RNA sequence: ACUCAACACGGGGAACUUUACCAGAUCCGGACAGGGUGAGGAUUGACAGAUUGAGUGUUCUUUCUCGAUCCCCUGAAUGGUGG
C-alpha cells in the first residue's frame, strides 16, 4: 500500500541478495509485497523478509507454526487454512495469542477457511494445557553418574572428598520426589515415592557381571565387579526398607566396585 | 443456528452437485460407449436415451463449491485476504503446514496476479499509459 | 530484432510421445510345432514371407483384419 | 516368459472359444470397461491425475494396483464351471486378460451384472481399507482423550482376548475381566476421556466359542454404573441396538461429537464373522462427518490410525449381518 | 547408423579423416580407394563423441573439419577391431 | 579328455566370432538363420524355465542340418560373449542372462577339437 | 511436545534463582510442590550455612489473572462462501466487497 | 518416408538466393558473388586476397 | 542509421528460401555415462483407418520391421541475426 516507512535503497538492496539465493521464486513473491518463511527458507533471507514487514512495505504474508511461536510480530488480521496436517488445542492456543498490534489498534481477528463449522468447536471450548511432564529416570543418566562419581576417585586424595561433597549434593537433589502423575498410580504412593536405590541396585548387579558387558572376550575387568550385588545382598534383604536420606546415601558412597570401563565410555561419548 | 444451515447447505449443495454432473457424465459416457442396439437406424431424430438433460454446469475449479483441501482453499485465499485489505484491517499472516502447502498456495497466488497483468496487456488503458510516459521522455530528451 | 520470453497458450491435451509396442517370445508365436511323429518334430509357421529380394532372407509379412503387409518393404497384400 | 502366456490362453480357449488373441483387439465399447472400474474409486487412470505426475513414487502403485484388481475380478468370473484358481501377471498380459473381461460381456449380454459388480466392490472397500494409511501417534491423550469419546465393547472384549505378544499369565479358571478393570483405571486416571461404551452385540455372523463372553460383561458394567456411584463406576455404558445397523446411530453421533476406537484383525480371520462386519464401519465413518477411528492397540501411549483426507460417498452394502 | 565400422576402419591406415560441414550427405574421404559412401551429420557425430573422450585432435578451417587422431586414439581402436599394430606411421614410411 | 578342454574351447572359439560378425545374437535372429540355412556352428545353453523356447531350437538345428552343442548354464554363455555392463565400481548395472549363439566362422585347435569331439550332424 | 526430561535434570541442580515464561496453565499446584520441594533440598545441602537467602519459589499470581492477553481482543470467525462465486473479479476495483 | 521426406526440402531443390553460402566462412548474406564464379565478400575482400588481386589503381 | 560524416545507404531490385517479425505444427544438431533397462530387452521405421492445414506413423488403433551407442533421470555441454 500507499504508507511505507523505509526508504527505496534498503528495499532494492534485499531484492539484490534474493536473486542470488533464490529458491522458490522468494524473489517474485516478496517483490509482490507478498513473502513466505518456513523451515526450508534458508536463516539469512528468512529475516530479510521480517525486516521489511516490520518496517511496512508487505502486506500479507504466509508462513508455518514457528513464526509466531518463537518471535515477536506484528500482526491484525491473522488467517488460517485447513486443519491439516496436524493441529492441536496447544498451537491454536499459541495463534490466539497473536493478532492486533499494542496500542495501534485494539482488535486483531482470526478467519477459518473454513472446511467445518464442527472442529472450531473441539479446539476453542476445550480449554487445559497443563504439565504432565516427564520422569527422569533412565538407565543411561545413572551410566553417567557412574562415571562421574568414579572420575575424581582415580588417583587423588583431597580433591576425592571434595569432589565427592559435590557429587553428594548432586544425586541427593535429583531423584528427590519426583512423583509425577502417571507414577503415583503405578503402585507407589500416596503421595510419596523416593524408593529409586532398590531400582538403581537392580541395574548395577546386572551391569557389572553379565558377560557381553565386556564385550567379544568375557568379564572380568577389573577384578572386583561382586560388589554391586553386595549392595543388593543388604538392602533388599528386608528391603531397606524404610529411609529417605540415609539409604539413598549409603548407595552413592558404595559405588565402584567395578563396572566396565571401555564399553560405558563408549556410551556416554555416543550421547555427547 | 443459521451458521450451520449455510454450512451443511452448502456441503449437501455440493454431493447432489455431483450426481447431476454423474448424470451428463453418465448420458456422454454412454454415446461414446457405443451401445449398437436401438435398430431404429436413423428413422428417428431423437435416439441415445430420452429427454430432457440438456444444461451447462459451472466449471470454475472443476466445480463450485467444494470440500476439503487444497483444491477449495487457494482459490478463495486470495479473496479471503483480499476482503482483510478492503475492509482495511490491513496486514495479515496466514498459517498452513509444512512442506509442500505454504508452496501450492504462494505459488497459485503468483499465477493469478500475473495472469490478471496479462490480461491488462490486452492493453486499452495501459495502452494510453504508455503512450503518455513516451511522450513526456522525447519531450524532456529534445529540451535537454 | 528484440526478444521476449513467453510461450503458452495451451490448455489442451498435448501429444504423448511414440513409445514402443512390445511383444515378448515374437519367435515362439511365430514357428509352430507339434506332438512328435515318427522321432521326427515338424515345425509350421503362421507367418509366410514376402517374395522380393529385400525380404528374401527369413523376413516375414503381417497379419491385420482386412490387410496383410509387409514392415520391411511396406507392402500390402490385400485381404 | 511365454509360458505364463500359454497357461492364461489355456483357461481362456477352455472358459469361451479358443483365442481372444483375435477380435476384439482394440475395442470400440472401451469406455464402458473402463467406466465400471472407476466408478469404485479404484486406480485405473493417470497421466494427469490433479496434474502430471512425479513418475513413479506414484504411477508404480496406480499399475500394480490396477493389474490385481483385474485378476481379482478375472478369478471370480471363471466360476459357473467350478472353483476359484489364480492369476500370474506381469505388463503385456494385463492386455491379455483385459480382452478376455470384454468378450464375456460382449457376447453373454449382461450374465456377468452380480459377480464383477459384488467383486469389484468387495475388493475396493479392501483396498480403501490399507490404501490407508498408516501413522505411529502419540498422542494419545491430546487430541484425542478429552471431550466425547467412545469404544464399542467388542474391540474391548478382543483387547483383553487378545495377548498373544505375551500367552496371557495368571492361571485362572477362566475369570479373565481384570483387563477391563485396569483399562477404566488407566485412561481415567491420568486421561479424560468422557466416556461412553456402546456394546454392539451381535453383529455376528457366529457360532463357535461358549459366548459367555459377552453377556456377562454387557449386563455387568450397565449394574456398575447405573447402581448410581461407587467411586469405580463412572464410566458409563448404553445398551444398542439394532447390532450395529445405521438410520438409528445418527440420531446419537449429531448431537454430540466424537472421536473413535474400534478393532479390526490379527489373523484371527475368519472372513464374514470378523474382518468383514468390521471393516465396513470404518468405510461409512468416512463418508460422514468425518469420525475417524482408531486402535486396538500396541499401547499405553498409543496407536493407529486414519484420519484427515477425502472420501467417497456413499459406496455401500452390508448383507451377511444375522440377528 | 552402422556404417561405424567402416569409417574406423578408414582411419586405421591413415590417421586423418576429413569432412565437409554440411547436413546433405557426403562420402568422408571423397575417396577412399575401397568406395565406401556415408552421409554428413552420421560422420560429425562419430567424431564429436571420441573427442570428448580425449581421443581425437579437431581443427576447423573455413567450411570444413580436419581430424587428426592421437596415440590414444590408436589405443581405443585397436581393443575395439580386436587387432594388435607396429604402429600407423612406421607402415606409412 | 577333461572338461576343461570341453568349456574353456568352447569359450575360445566363441570369443573369436563376437570380435567379428560371424556371430548370431538373439531369438528371431538365430531362428531365421536355421529357417535359410545359413549357420555353420551353432551352441545352446539350457537352464531355461519357458517351456518349449528348446524344442524349437534343437528341432530346426537337425533338420537345416548344421551342428549343435550343448552346455548348461546361460549365466556363464552370456559372459563369454561378455555382454555384461560393469560399472566404475567393477560391479552391476544390468547383468545379462543370455542363450541362443550361433557362429558361421571356425577355430584352428578349437575346431581340431572339435572334431575330435564329433558333436551332433 | 518433547522432550520434557531434559529440563527437569536443569531444574534439580545448582545455583539457578530462576525467572521463567509461561502464558495460562490449568495446573499450579502438583507442579509448583515439586519445585518448591526440591528448592528447599537445594538450602538442606547449602546447610548448614544456608544461603544469602535460602531458596524459595514464588509463582505470580495475584489478580489479573488472564486479561493479560484481553486488550487486543482477538476476534474469531470463518470465510464460509455462499454457493456460487466468481474467482474472476480481478484486479484493483472500489470495492471488492 | 514420413517426417524425414518433410525436413531440408525445398533447396536441396537449389533455388532462389538461398543455398547459396560462401566458401570462405558459411554466411549467405552480402551476396556469394557470381563474378568470375569466386567468393569473397561475406568473408570481407579487404581481409582476405591472397587469390593474385591488388589494388593499383 | 538522423547537420555537414542518416534518408536508390546496410552490394537491402526480398513471391518460397533468404528473415530477424506473426499464427500453427515438427525435429535433437543434449557431446560426455557416474545412476536404471536378461534370450523378449531399453530401441528404429511404417501400410491401412482416424486425428490433422497435411495420401505429414506427428499421435493413436493394428501388426509387422530393426544397430542395442539410439532409450529413461540429474549434472554438464551446445547452438543462437538474443542483450
Amino acid at each position: 500500500g500507499e504508507k511505507c516507512t523505509v526508504e527505496p535503497e534498503v528495499v532494492d538492496s534485499l531484492m539484490e541478495d534474493c536473486e542470488k539465493e533464490g529458491e522458490d521464486l522468494l524473489l517474485r513473491a516478496l517483490q509482490r509485497g507478498i513473502g513466505m518463511h518456513h523451515a526450508g527458507v534458508k536463516g539469512k533471507l528468512r529475516a530479510h523478509v521480517e525486516r521489511l514487514f516490520r518496517g511496512r512495505h508487505c502486506g500479507v504474508i504466509f508462513s508455518t507454526e514457528t513464526l509466531a511461536l518463537g518471535i515477536h510480530s506484528p500482526c491484525r488480521s491473522v488467517v488460517l487454512a485447513g486443519d491439516h496436517i496436524l493441529l492441536n488445542p496447544t498451537q491454536f492456543r499459541q495463534m490466539m495469542g497473536r493478532a492486533g498490534r499494542r496500542g495501534l489498534d485494539y482488535l486483531g481477528h482470526l478467519v477459518f477457511l473454513g472446511i467445518t463449522m464442527r472442529r472450531i468447536k473441539r479446539l476453542m471450548t476445550s480449554s487445559m494445557t497443563v504439565i504432565k511432564g516427564n520422569v527422569q529416570m533412565d538407565p543411561i543418566s545413572n551410566l553417567r553418574l557412574l562415571q562421574l562419581y568414579d572420575f575424581n576417585t582415580l588417583r587423588h586424595l583431597k580433591n576425592e572428598a571434595g569432589w565427592k561433597t559435590h557429587v553428594l549434593k548432586l544425586a541427593e537433589r535429583l531423584f528427590v520426589n519426583p512423583l509425577f502423575f502417571q507414577g503415583r498410580n503405578s503402585v507407589a504412593g500416596g503421595n510419596m515415592e523416593g524408593f529409586t536405590v532398590e531400582w538403581l541396585q537392580m541395574l548395577l548387579g546386572y551391569f557389572q557381571r553379565e558377560g557381553l558387558h565386556f564385550s567379544d572376550h568375557a568379564s572380568s575387568l577389573g577384578s572386583i565387579l561382586q560388589d554391586a550385588m553386595y549392595v543388593f545382598r543388604e538392602a533388599h534383604v528386608g528391603n531397606e526398607g524404610f529411609s529417605f536420606i540415609r539409604m539413598l546415601t549409603s548407595g552413592v558412597f558404595d559405588k565402584a566396585h567395578y563396572s566396565p570401563l571401555y564399553d560405558k565410555k563408549l556410551n556416554s561419548g555416543v550421547l555427547d | 443456528l443459521l451458521e450451520r444451515h449455510a454450512a451443511d447447505g452448502m456441503e449437501k449443495k455440493k454431493r447432489m452437485l455431483l450426481r447431476q454432473q454423474h448424470l451428463q457424465l453418465l448420458q456422454q459416457q454412454e454415446q461414446e460407449n457405443e451401445p449398437n442396439q436401438e435398430e431404429s437406424m436413423e428413422q428417428k431424430s431423437e435416439e441415445q436415451g430420452g429427454a430432457q438433460e440438456e444444461e451447462q454446469e459451472k466449471e470454475t475449479v472443476g466445480s463450485v463449491s467444494f470440500p476439503g483441501s487444497r483444491q477449495f482453499i487457494r482459490e478463495h485465499i486470495l479473496n479471503v485476504l483480499r476482503e482483510l485489505i478492503a475492509r482495511d484491517m490491513g496486514p495479515t499472516i496466514v498459517f498452513s503446514f509444512e512442506s509442500e502447502d505454504c508452496g501450492d498456495l504462494v505459488k497459485y497466488v503468483v499465477e493469478q496476479l500475473e495472469e490478471a497483468e496479462s490480461r491488462y496487456r490486452k492493453t486499452n488503458e495501459f495502452a494510453l499509459y504508455k503512450a503518455r510516459i513516451e511522450r513526456a521522455a522525447a519531450a524532456q530528451e529534445a529540451r535537454r | 530484432k528484440g526478444k521476449k520470453k513467453k510461450k503458452k497458450v495451451f490448455t489442451k491435451p498435448k501429444k504423448p510421445i511414440h513409445r514402443h509396442k512390445l511383444e515378448k517370445m515374437r519367435a515362439l508365436k511365430y514357428f509352430k510345432v507339434t506332438e512328435n511323429d515318427d522321432g521326427s518334430f515338424k515345425v509350421e509357421r503362421t507367418r509366410d514371407e514376402c517374395p522380393n529380394p529385400v525380404c528374401g532372407a527369413g523376413v516375414f509379412m503381417a497379419q491385420h483384419k482386412d490387410r496383410k503387409y509387409c514392415g520391411k518393404c511396406h507392402l500390402t497384400y490385400a485381404a | 516368459m511365454s509360458s505364463r502366456y500359454r497357461e492364461l490362453i489355456a483357461i481362456f480357449g477352455e472358459f469361451l472359444e479358443e483365442n481372444d488373441f483375435h477380435v476384439r483387439i482394440s475395442m470400440d465399447r472401451v469406455g464402458e470397461v473402463k467406466t465400471l472400474f472407476s466408478a469404485k474409486t479404484i486406480p485405473v487412470e493417470s497421466e494427469t491425475e490433479a496434474a502430471i505426475e512425479v513418475v513413479t513414487i506414484e504411477a508404480a502403485r496406480r499399475r500394480d494396483a490396477l493389474r490385481r484388481t483385474c485378476n481379482a475380478v478375472l478369478r471370480t468370473r471363471h466360476s459357473d464351471q467350478h472353483v476359484d484358481v489364480g492369476t500370474i501377471v506381469a505388463d503385456e498380459e494385463e492386455r491379455l486378460a483385459w480382452k478376455f473381461l470384454i468378450g464375456a460381456l460382449a457376447a453373454k449380454n449382461s450374465e456377468i451384472l452380480p459377480v464383477v459388480e459384488a467383486e469389484l466392490l468387495l475388493a475396493a472397500v479392501e483396498y480403501h481399507y490399507a490404501t490407508a494409511r498408516p501413522e505411529l501417534c502419540d498422542m494419545f491423550v491430546h487430541l484425542s482423550a478429552s471431550e466425547m469419546f467412545f469404544i464399542d465393547g467388542d474391540s474391548l472384549f478382543m483387547a483383553a482376548l487378545s495377548p498373544q505378544s505375551v500367552d496371557w499369565d495368571l492361571i485362572q479358571p477362566l475369570h479373565v475381566i481384570y483387563n477391563a478393570q485396569k483399562l477404566l483405571y488407566d485412561m481415567h486416571c491420568r486421561g479424560a476421556r468422557f466416556h461412553v461404551v456402546f456394546f454392539d452385540s451381535l453383529l455376528w455372523i457366529w457360532e463357535s466359542a461358549p459366548a459367555k463372553l459377552f453377556m456377562r460383561e454387557n449386563l455387568r458394567k450397565t449394574l456398575m454404573s447405573l447402581s448410581e456411584n461407587d467411586a469405580k463406576v463412572g464410566l458409563s455404558i448404553s445398551n444398542f441396538s439394532s447390532y450395529y445397523s445405521e438410520a438409528f446411530e445418527t440420531y446419537v453421533k449429531q448431537w454430540e461429537p466424537e472421536f473413535i476406537l474400534m478393532s479390526d484383525g490379527e489373523q484371527l480371520g475368519r472372513l464374514n464373522p470378523l474382518q468383514a462386519f468390521f471393516v465396513r464401519p470404518s468405510a461409512a465413518n468416512n463418508t460422514h462427518d468425518s469420525r475417524r477411528k482408531a486402535n486396538y492397540t500396541d499401547a499405553d501411549e498409543a496407536n493407529p490410525y486414519r484420519l484427515r483426507r477425502q472420501y467417497r460417498s456413499i459406496v455401500e452394502d452390508e448383507a451377511v449381518g444375522d440377528k | 547408423k552402422r556404417s561405424r565400422d567402416d569409417v574406423y576402419r578408414f582411419f586405421f591406415t591413415e590417421g586423418v579423416i576429413s569432412c565437409k560441414k554440411d547436413p546433405l550427405g557426403t562420402w568422408t574421404g571423397s575417396l577412399g580407394g575401397k568406395t565406401f559412401t556415408v552421409p554428413s551429420i552420421q560422420v560429425m557425430q562419430l567424431m564429436r563423441s571420441m573427442k570428448s573422450r580425449g581421443l581425437i585432435k579437431e581443427q576447423f578451417a573455413w567450411r570444413h573439419f580436419y581430424w587428426f587422431l592421437n596415440d590414444e586414439g590408436v589405443e581405443y581402436l585397436r581393443k575395439y577391431l580386436f587387432l594388435p599394430h607396429d604402429a600407423v606411421p612406421n607402415t606409412h614410411k | 579328455a577333461t572338461p576343461e578342454n570341453l568349456e574353456d574351447a568352447l569359450r575360445i572359439v566363441l570369443q573369436k566370432s563376437r570380435e567379428v560378425n560371424g556371430l548370431i545374437r538373439g531369438l528371431s535372429e538365430v531362428a531365421r538363420a536355421l529357417d535359410r540355412r545359413t549357420a555353420h556352428l551353432c551352441v545352446l545353453a539350457e537352464d531355461c524355465e519357458d517351456e518349449e523356447y528348446k524344442k524349437l531350437i534343437t528341432a530346426l538345428a537337425k533338420q537345416g542340418e548344421v551342428d549343435l552343442i550343448n552346455v548348461e548354464e546361460r549365466e556363464k554363455l552370456a559372459q563369454w560373449a561378455g555382454l555384461t555392463k560393469m560399472d566404475s565400481t567393477g560391479e552391476l548395472k544390468k547383468t545379462f542372462k543370455c542363450s541362443c549363439v550361433a557362429v558361421r566362422d571356425f577355430g584352428e585347435r578349437t575346431r581340431a577339437l572339435e572334431f575330435l569331439l564329433s558333436h551332433l550332424r | 511436545n518433547g522432550n520434557g526430561d531434559v529440563w527437569e535434570r536443569i531444574l534439580a541442580l545448582l545455583p539457578c534463582p530462576f525467572v521463567a515464561l509461561s502464558a495460562t496453565l490449568g495446573e499450579t499446584q502438583q507442579l509448583c510442590s515439586w519445585l518448591n520441594r526440591v528448592q528447599g533440598r537445594l538450602k538442606e545441602q547449602t546447610e548448614e550455612m544456608s544461603g544469602k537467602m535460602r531458596d524459595f519459589e514464588v509463582h505470580l499470581l495475584p489478580s489479573e489473572g488472564k486479561s493479560i492477553q484481553r486488550w487486543n481482543d482477538i476476534k474469531k470467525y470463518i470465510y464460509l462462501p455462499p454457493p456460487g462465486a466468481a474467482l474472476t473479479q480481478k484486479k484493483i476495483k472500489a470495492q471488492y466487497n | 518416408m514420413g517426417h524425414l521426406e518433410q525436413w531440408r526440402s525445398r533447396q536441396k531443390i537449389g533455388m532462389g538466393k538461398g543455398s547459396r553460402h560462401c566458401v570462405i566462412c558459411s554466411n549467405q548474406k552480402a551476396v556469394i558473388r557470381k563474378y568470375e564464379l569466386n567468393v569473397c565478400r561475406q568473408c570481407f575482400r579487404e581481409n582476405a586476397a591472397n587469390i593474385g588481386f591488388s589494388k593499383l589503381r
